[PDB]
């Protein structure tokens, strides 16, 4: 029905059913998580296999079958033959090392469980970074990627709980998304925190003057290197795009795009121009000595192009010689039979 | 119509949210057998894969009448203050107690079956062939209390979303449903025969001439040309771009966030939450408004234009809406 309520119902149902007991429940999952890490690393040690493969082979058996490996990540890991062969090596590990996969499997089990239980925390957080230019669901989910980031670095040894820790790792993820995505034209996190301060500073300024501040006053208030040219520009880049398709004039049936002209495409006038221009620019090119005419024609007309480096073997005295003598003979006869005189464009 | 699924609501049921339709097979019951094509709720579904789980409190200071491994008694008061549901074993951290439906197979010699393996009655679990598992389900090799508990959920293909429908759509041998309907058509009464004509129509064309039906599910979204969704310099520093580009971003961002969510690790509430968003977005570029209406940001509570409606506006009923060169 309405996509907010059933998700809320979805995880709020789960936090309600699985609120994590303050100290205990988080303590267990957390320590289990860390033993998974160590386990995985000592596994890489005894197997010569990378931790990325241990995290993923143990994730496959605990989180999903062939299904999850084949569709999400295309295909470099045969889910069956590859993952089960990995599981093989793990079994071979005697009573000693085997203990580490057995631990690793739960290590992650515990992991996902904690992420589920705190989805509430995200939504409650995410709830306030609402009208920033991001969808409630979008906000909630990047905040979610934030809580996961948190689960990776949480050291239970340091007594503080995951609540205060997820708060920060989440607010960071959210704020980064808001800056990095909210707009059409991308703008780095600096122009973002920059422009927000301008508007912030603005509001404060209006509190006094009853005069929407001249850019002079925004420069000041902002600080060290702020000048008119800066505020004006920022206020321009901050100006988001206009929708190419807006109801125009009377709202009836008027799209905005019909009004915008075309600028690469040569209107018929231009097609006619470059027709004669090349037709007769080509006539002059053939009637001239190819030596320095083609040199300057191709070193200025074909690809981009330097006097000395312009002529093949002959130096600059014959370049300047023919360039300036052919170019003028060409121009003074073009003066007689005025074809080019009418400045083509 | 083609896939015989309640045409309207059975789809929006699995499609946009999580009501999972049992695709190939699912041995464990609800009360009855495997619902080849029927759909169930996440609440009952949850009841189907972990087994059963019900944890309960302790007043500050009371002791439980049951021990660590003493199987909870069907319909027993685990500790003063609570009344636990039927099949289980009793567990307890220093506040609450926890019930479990799978039977405990205490092992003292090391457990070699690994957590997660699919198990059927007999599959070795621990202490060599001594500890054999007698029930169907996943494996949970707990080692605090040295034990091997076997959950009861056999592999049940519970799937939701276009994933589920893509499957169902590939598995159909239209020529079977054609013959099957041809006879449901002419023989029974008009009620079920009539609705069968209607369902035979689509299947006939698919097969007749043209292309096959697996393609109705999208996994590769074509993107309209760029010069057709310009980015242009207007006046002063203002840029104007085709609404479509704001939808495309949506899709792209969600699609990406998805991938990163799969690789990072995957709490499944979070993967579906986005798989939904993703679906909605996939709609948006195609056709906006048949379900929920997208708006870039305050200024225009105006539905972002969309492919579908660009084409329509072309020749649709209005005075000549946008008809004329």
């Amino acid at each position: 029905k309405i996509s907010t309520s059933d998700p809320v119902r979805q995880y709020l149902h789960e936090i309600g059913q699985v609120p994590l007991l303050t100290l205990e429940e988080e303590v267990e999952l957390a320590r289990k998580v860390e033993e998974g890490m160590e386990a995985i690393k000592k596994l890489s040690e005894i197997t010569g296999l990378d931790p990325d493969l241990i995290r993923e082979v143990v994730r496959a058996k605990i989180l999903g079958s062939a299904r999850v490996r084949h569709i999400p990540g295309l295909k470099e890991t045969l889910d069956p033959k590859t993952v089960e062969e990995i599981d093989q090596k793990l079994k071979s590990l005697p009573k000693e090392h085997k203990r580490y996969l057995h631990i690793a499997r739960e290590g992650e089990a515990a992991r996902q469980h904690l992420i589920e239980a705190n989805l509430r925390l995200v939504v409650s957080i995410a709830k306030k970074y609402t009208g920033r230019g991001l969808s409630f669901l979008d906000l909630i989910q990047e905040g979610n990627q934030g809580l996961i980031r948190a689960v990776e670095k949480f050291e239970y040894k340091r007594r503080f709980k995951f609540s205060t820790y997820a708060t920060w790792w989440i607010r960071q993820a959210i704020n980064r998304a808001i800056a990095d995505q909210a707009r059409t034209i991308r703008i780095p996190v600096h122009m973002v925190e920059t422009i927000n301060k301008l508007s912030r500073t603005a509001r404060q300024l209006q509190q006094e003057l009853g005069r929407e501040p001249t850019y002079e006053e925004i420069a000041e208030a902002m600080g060290p290197g702020w000048d008119a040219k800066r505020v004006e520009e920022t206020l321009k880049i901050a100006q988001e795009p206009v929708s190419l398709e807006t109801p125009i004039g009377d709202e009836k049936d008027s799209f905005y795009g019909d009004f915008i002209p075309d600028e690469h495409l040569p209107s018929p006038v231009d097609a006619a121009t470059q027709s004669l221009l090349s037709e007769e620019l080509e006539k002059a090119l053939s009637k001239l000595s190819e030596r320095e005419a083609m040199v300057l024609k191709l070193r200025k007309g074909l690809i981009d192009g330097e006097e000395v480096g312009a002529f093949f073997g002959v130096t600059r005295e014959r370049i300047r010689q023919i360039e300036n003598k052919a170019l003028r003979k060409l121009k003074y006869h073009e003066s007689r039979t005025r074809k080019l005189r009418d400045f083509l464009d | 119509t083609l896939l015989d699924l309640s045409a309207t609501e059975l789809e929006q049921v699995l499609y946009f949210s999580k009501y999972i339709v049992l695709d190939p097979k699912g041995a464990i019951l609800n009360g009855v057998p495997v619902e080849k094509r029927q759909l169930l709720t996440d609440e009952e579904y949850r009841e189907l894969r972990y087994g059963k789980q019900e944890t309960y409190p302790l007043p500050p200071g009371v002791d439980a009448l049951v021990k660590d491994g003493e199987e909870v008694v069907k319909g027993q008061e685990l500790a003063p203050g609570v009344v636990s549901r039927l099949d289980g074993v009793a567990l307890y951290r220093f506040a609450s107690i926890l019930v479990v439906k799978a039977r405990v197979y205490p092992f003292e010699d090391d457990v070699e079956v690994s957590t997660g393996d699919r198990v059927a009655p007999g599959d070795v679990l621990a202490d060599g062939g001594k500890v054999k598992s007698d029930v169907y389900g996943r494996v949970e090799v707990d080692l605090v209390r040295n034990v091997v508990r076997v959950v009861e959920s056999y592999d049940i293909d519970a799937r939701m979303g276009a994933e589920a429908i893509q499957q169902l759509l590939k598995e159909l041998d239209l020529e079977a449903l054609e013959k099957e309907l041809l006879e449901e058509m002419k023989h029974p009464s008009r009620a079920r025969r009539a609705k069968a004509r209607k369902r035979l129509e689509v299947v006939r064309a698919f097969l007749d001439s043209g292309n096959r039906p697996e393609w109705m599910i999208l996994e590769a979204v074509p993107v309209l040309p760029p010069d057709l969704r310009p980015m242009v310099q207007v006046d002063g520093g203002r840029f104007a771009t085709s609404d479509l580009n704001d939808l495309y971003r949506r899709l792209i961002n969600r699609n990406n966030r998805l991938k990163k969510l799969l690789a990072q690790g995957a709490p499944e509430i979070i993967i579906r939450n986005e798989k939904r968003m993703l679906q909605e977005a996939v709609d948006a570029l195609l056709d906006n408004g048949r379900r929920g209406a997208p708006v870039t940001n305050p200024g225009s509570d105006r539905p972002l234009r969309s492919l579908t409606d660009i084409l329509s506006g072309k020749q649709g009923r209005f005075r000549q809406n946008l008809l004329g060169k």
